[PDB]
RNA sequence: CUCUAACUAUAAAAAUCUCUCUUCUC
RNA sequence: AGGGGAUCGAAGAUGAUCAGAUACCGUCGUAGUCUUAACCAUAAACUAUGCCGACUAGGGAUCGGGUGGUGUUUUUCUUAUGACCCACUCGGCACCUUACGAGAAAUCAAAGUCUUUGGGUUCUGGGGGGAGUAUGGUCGCAAGGCUGAAACUUAAAGGAAUUG
């Protein structure tokens, strides 16, 4: 099996906790996801972070198995996880799709956005149902960042995490890209934290980018 | 009833997206640019194209707008995107290396067999009436 | 036509025929 | 599961149910009641002779405008009277 | 004739490169075919003939706008069928596009033995059925050389299939040719959808042709 | 269709043919065979697209 | 065919309810197929609030309201503009028309 | 009321197979169900089932492996003469190369091929393939 | 399937769902085939060597695809206790 | 990541209609 | 038949609207509406879905009951109740999503587990019209109810949905 180097390192679990991945799943629950653990008395179910990291490493193993990098195509329609996907497509040789999905992007072969990949990564099944339906129509696996409340129809291996955080999605994409690059071998050893930062995959509202520019242009 | 149909709008959009450094705020200079950099058959269409180009340029000067893009704007967007804060926003950089949890995720950490310095706090299971 | 009024017309025909039979019974 | 009974000892009601339902057909009802023998102009007869009474033609329906040349015949076997049709271009004059 | 057929899909690129040799590789991995020229390349002798031409009218404010529905069946009489149904303005274009769809929708069939296998399969393997609209078609194996006891359209579909002997039974409004042919198509394609004792052992899941030969796709 | 095919083989940007009359029926009917695109308004109708009208005598 | 799986009645398990009369045409209609509108309003409109306030003793009168639940028929409800015909995919929605004002 | 218990068992098996599961919980668990599932085990259409004593009719937990496609009882256990076995196989089984009409003979509950081998026939129980 | 002399007459002995043992139709345009890369001692994904699981379109449509993949990967020693055999 | 407010309100009368329906194949 | 007798209102009386209007709008208005006995047994008596039994899919609520909470306000110092909150369960009128199933579809979580056809069982239908008519029984004071054809005629009548 996987060598014990692939266990849940203290810093990586600690990061997962800090981004409040476990904190929120839902006040409700669907029996497709047993990744629940110790439903909090606040009525906010806790997510088993170890199971989440196991799903992350499984998804990394699946992605690394693809011989040609740009048949891994990652979707994000909701704002909170747009930038991260682009950033992911920067490091791993994946193809990003942000904002709208222009339906018919998988079945219709005439559209100039017609990409025929071998794997699809989805930030949220409930928002990206169109991509899931296209992948169904064209026989494509769907590694979706499913929450404990998102539906799991036409959804393959599903990373259980938060979808309302603006922190969880970016860091989940970080761990995914980091593990994929370790698997490929571009990153030499899987112990150093890969200096570039989790905040790189975080969301950036235009109002705060304007504020940051104003603070940068003050001097 | 002036609506400036497909042709003028698309031509002006392409004109901006390919020639922003040369376009100006003035209608007459942009009219001459439309004459020299593009082969508009008639001259009424040329004037309409230059007018909408000036309007779009003024809108861009006011701020960034949807649809159209050019080298300078996309470079600025990429540079703003590459912003990564030097100070850490995780790993308990705040709250004196202490992060607050409840019992349940504390037992999660315990059963995971990891040390993970925590701070317990009951969540007052009484829910807000909203 | 409505089934209601066809029914009623049949009932009135039965009216007349029943009175005639009662007269000649 | 279905309206009919299914038990191994339910032959009686199945048979009587089929026997009661058979009257819903028209061929079976005609065959058993013997309506052909009693009411039809011929009783189970493919052909029948008769005597011509008069020589009439009847107009056709709406989409077809013509007068088909028929003949009223009183049957000899029982005495019923029926109209019959002489089928061809110039056969009306042939029958007197 | 004049045909360049620049491949726009990865499967078409692999086929044009000559890397997929048999259509069984396409059928096995449930690969999606969107170019009829792939099917032309893999099956050079796909015969076809128009089942029916049907005038279909739409009532507009000015007259009645009439198109034509062509029902085309394509096959090679060796266990491969496709059923295209198209609607178009001109009858010739309707037939051409129906042939195109039929080639796109080619499907493999599982011919079997009625009993005591001696030569090549002569009939289907098991009883199969399909239902389109209200038309339910039931195909039942028959002894060797029993002909095709079927309506002329279904009979000709079996002839294009290569099934030489089969019994059939149709229930419903088999009048409508498209529904009957679609039900028969569902049944004959369901013939490979029935698990049979002789199909019980598991296989090793040979890797997909676009995984082993992904390099020859993705025109750079 | 052969005429249209030859016309677009010649390099034309669009051809159109109207055949009106008693096409295999007593009642009159008009068949349209078009390919490419044909403009209809403005002297582009006079400048680019050229037209021809002819009568054919049959039995 | 069924235009309404609920049959419009909204009864589902009663068999018979007691009818009520229409406010306009006095149509004896069942109490659930008797589309109801709770008219709560001011006894003096905004057109005369200033006039009443200036010319009233008991400074800062509460200005009491008037409440009436109107039991329309259905023909009047279509005609008196209370309820409108809807798309067959819009008939699904039973929520009130999206909070007239916030 | 529960009239034919084997019907309930086979219906539960069919429902839990069509949905893609690998297990069934049959409640009443008579002799006939045990023999039927034992025949299916002998012919491979079923996996590894289990009897759960309750002191009250027991229950059965059935393990499947997706090999089966349809069970089914012939609810009126028709007296099947040895001549009528072939007609039942033709009317029920999809092909002559496989399928089994499970029928109860005086020599026990057996598949139709085994009964034809013993040259004995009785009432018909159901069909599996 | 088998000719009497002993040669195969079937064409394309079809795949079967690795989770429900049901065959995969030729036109089953919902089914997928997952590849999971083998991992050596130092975490380097060995190329061209992996393990494949054919998930049917039916379970994917139902919503049991991820659970089935979890179980199937746990059985062949890929994920540690991600799936419990007793719910 | 925090909320429950505004409102109305018309029904005059209007009946009837004759022909005749015509192929889609590379 | 006996009692009552407000309202509203078959018949009727009119006043309007109209070409006519003994119809719709309006005003009066008997029988009736309300009852105690005795009849009547029919309704779009509708969920147009027979009953009993099993299984199959996700999401919340709602009613009746019962379990547990180291739960919250309650106040009778604390507690016991009650009232809520959270979780579960049984039963009921129901509802949202979906097809992976069924249908000719509208649609149905049953109208599913039906050509891969059998859990038990009752009633009904065999193109439309004639016709729920006649006749013969039977019930009823009467009204009418139950049972209930044929002769003959007809190539359609009808269901759902699509475009105008
Ligand atoms: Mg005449
Ligand atoms: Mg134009
Ligand atoms: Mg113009
Ligand atoms: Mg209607
Ligand atoms: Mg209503
Ligand atoms: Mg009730
Ligand atoms: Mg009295
Ligand atoms: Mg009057
Ligand atoms: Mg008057
Ligand atoms: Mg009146
Ligand atoms: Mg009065
Ligand atoms: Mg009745
Ligand atoms: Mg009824
Ligand atoms: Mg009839
Ligand atoms: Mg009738
Ligand atoms: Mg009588
Ligand atoms: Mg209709
Ligand atoms: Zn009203």
């Amino acid at each position: 099996s996987l060598p014990s180097t692939f266990d849940l390192t203290s810093e990586d679990a600690q990061l997962l906790l800090a981004a409040r991945v476990h904190l929120g799943a839902k006040n409700v629950q669907v029996h497709q996801e047993p990744y629940v653990y110790k439903a909090r008395p606040d009525g906010v179910n806790v997510i088993n972070v170890g199971k989440t990291w196991e799903k992350i490493v499984l998804a990394a193993r699946i992605i690394a198995a693809i011989p040609n990098p740009e048949d891994v195509v990652a979707i994000s329609s909701r704002t909170y996880g747009q930038r991260a996907v682009l950033k992911y497509a920067a490091h791993t040789g994946a193809t990003p799709i942000a904002g709208r999905f222009t339906p018919g992007s998988f079945t219709n072969y005439i559209t100039r956005s017609f990409k025929e990949p071998r794997l699809v990564i989805v930030t949220d099944p409930r928002s990206d149902a169109q991509a899931i339906k296209e992948s169904s129509y064209v026989n494509i696996p769907v590694i979706a960042l499913t929450d404990l409340d998102s539906p799991s129809e036409y959804v393959d291996v599903a990373i259980p995490c938060n979808n309302r955080g603006k922190h969880s999605i970016g860091l989940i994409w970080y761990l995914l890209a980091r593990e994929v690059l370790r698997l490929r071998g571009a990153l030499p050893d899987r112990t150093q934290p890969w200096a570039i930062m989790p905040d790189l995959y975080f969301y950036r509202n235009p109002e705060e980018i304007e504020q940051q520019t104003a603070e940068e242009e003050a001097v | 009833g002036r609506v400036r149909t497909k042709t003028v709008k698309r031509a002006s959009k392409a004109l901006i997206e390919k020639y922003y450094p040369k376009l100006t705020m003035d209608f007459q200079t942009n009219k001459r640019l439309c004459d020299e950099i593009a082969t508009i058959q008639s001259k009424r269409l040329r004037n309409k194209i230059a007018g909408y180009t000036t309007h779009l340029m003024k809108r861009i000067q006011k701020g960034p707008v949807r649809g159209i893009s050019f080298k300078l704007q996309e470079e600025e967007r990429e540079r703003k995107d590459q912003y990564v804060p030097d100070v850490s926003a995780l790993d308990l950089s705040h709250s004196n290396d202490v992060l607050n949890v409840d019992t349940q995720t504390a037992e999660l950490v315990n059963s995971l067999g990891l040390k993970l310095p925590l701070s317990v706090s009951s969540v007052s299971a009484v829910r807000d009436r909203r | 036509m409505r089934a209601k009024w066809r029914k009623k017309r049949t009932r009135r025909l039965k009216r007349k025929r029943r009175k005639v039979r009662a007269r000649s019974k | 599961g279905k309206g009919k009974p299914r038990g191994l000892n339910s032959a009686r009601k199945l048979r009587v149910h089929r026997r009661n339902n058979r009257w819903a057909e028209t061929t079976y009802k005609k065959r058993l009641l013997g309506t052909a023998f009693k009411s039809s102009p011929f009783g189970g007869s493919s052909h029948a002779k008769g005597i011509v009474l008069e020589k009439i033609g009847i107009e056709s329906k709406q989409p077809n405008s013509a007068i088909r040349k028929c003949v009223r015949v009183q049957l000899i076997k029982n005495g019923k009277k029926v109209t019959a049709f002489v089928p061809n271009d110039g056969c009306l004059n042939f029958v007197d | 004739e004049e045909k360049g057929w620049v491949p726009v899909t990865k499967l078409g690129r692999l086929v044009k490169a000559g890397k997929i040799s048999s259509i069984e590789e396409i059928f096995l991995h449930s690969l999606p075919v969107k170019e009829f020229q792939i099917i032309d390349q893999l099956l050079p002798n796909l015969k076809d003939e128009v089942m029916n031409i049907k005038p279909v009218q739409k009532q507009t404010r000015a007259g009645q706008r009439t198109r034509f529905k062509a029902v085309v069946v394509v096959g090679d009489s060796n266990g491969h069928v496709g059923l295209g149904i198209k609607t178009a303005k001109e009858v010739a274009g309707a037939i051409r596009a129906g042939i195109i769809i039929a080639k796109l929708s080619v499907i493999p069939i599982r011919r079997g033995y009625w009993g005591t296998n001696l030569g090549q399969p002569h009939s289907l393997a098991t009883k199969t059925s399909g239902k389109c609209g209200s038309v339910s078609v039931r195909l039942i194996p028959a002894p060797r050389g029993s002909g095709i006891v079927a309506s002329p359209a279904v009979k000709k579909l079996m002839q294009l299939a290569g099934v030489e002997d089969v019994y059939t039974s149709s229930t419903g409004s088999t009048r409508t040719l498209e529904n009957t042919l679609k039900a028969a198509f569902v049944a004959i394609g369901n013939t490979y959808g029935f698990l049979t004792p002789n199909l019980w052992e598991v296989q090793a899941l040979t890797p997909s042709p676009m995984d082993v030969y992904a390099d020859y796709a993705t025109a750079s | 269709y052969g005429v249209v095919r030859y016309v677009m083989e010649s390099g034309a940007k669009g051809c159109e043919v109207v055949i009106s009359g008693k096409l295999r029926a007593a009642r009159a009917k008009s068949m349209k065979f078009a390919d490419g695109f044909l403009i209809h308004s403005g002297q582009p109708v006079n400048d680019f697209i050229e037209t021809a009208t002819r009568h054919v005598l049959l039995r | 065919p069924k235009k309404r799986a609920s049959n419009g009645r909204n009864k589902k398990g009663r068999g018979h309810v007691k009818p009520v009369r229409c406010v306009n045409c006095s149509r004896s209609v069942p109490k659930d197929k008797a589309i109801k509108r709770m008219a709560i309003r001011n006894i003096v409109e905004a057109a005369a609030i200033r006039d009443l306030s200036e010319a009233s003793v008991y400074a800062e009168y509460a200005l009491p309201k008037t409440y009436n639940k109107l039991h329309y028929c259905i023909s009047c409800a279509i005609h008196a503009r209370i309820v409108r015909v809807r798309s067959r995919t819009d008939r699904r929605i039973r929520a009130p028309p999206q909070r007239p004002r916030f | 009321t529960r009239t034919s218990v084997l019907a309930d068992a086979l219906n539960a098996i069919n429902n839990a197979e069509k949905t893609g599961k690998r297990q069934v919980l049959i409640r009443p668990s008579s002799k006939v169900i045990i023999k039927f599932l034992q025949v299916m085990q002998k012919h491979g259409y079923i996996g590894e089932f289990e009897y759960i004593d309750d002191h009250r009719s027991g229950k059965i937990v059935v393990q499947l492996n997706g090999r089966l496609n349809k069970c089914g009882v012939i609810s009126p256990r028709f007296n099947v003469k040895i001549a009528d076995v072939e007609k039942w196989t033709a009317n029920l089984l999809p092909a002559r190369q496989f399928g089994y009409v499970i029928l109860t003979t005086s020599a026990g509950i057996m598949d139709h091929e085994e009964a034809h081998r013993k040259h004995v026939s009785g009432k018909i129980l159901g069909f599996v393939y | 399937m088998e000719n009497d002399k002993g040669q195969l007459v079937e064409l394309y002995v079809p795949r079967k769902c690795s989770a429900t043992n049901r065959i995969i139709k030729a036109k089953d345009h919902s089914s997928v085939q997952i590849n999971i890369a083998q991992v050596d001692e130092e975490g380097r994904a060995i190329p061209g060597e992996y393990v494949t699981y054919a998930l049917s379109g039916y379970i994917r449509a139902r919503g049991e695809a991820d659970d089935s993949l979890n179980r199937l990967a746990q059985q062949d020693g890929l994920l540690k206790n991600v799936w419990s055999y007793s719910r």
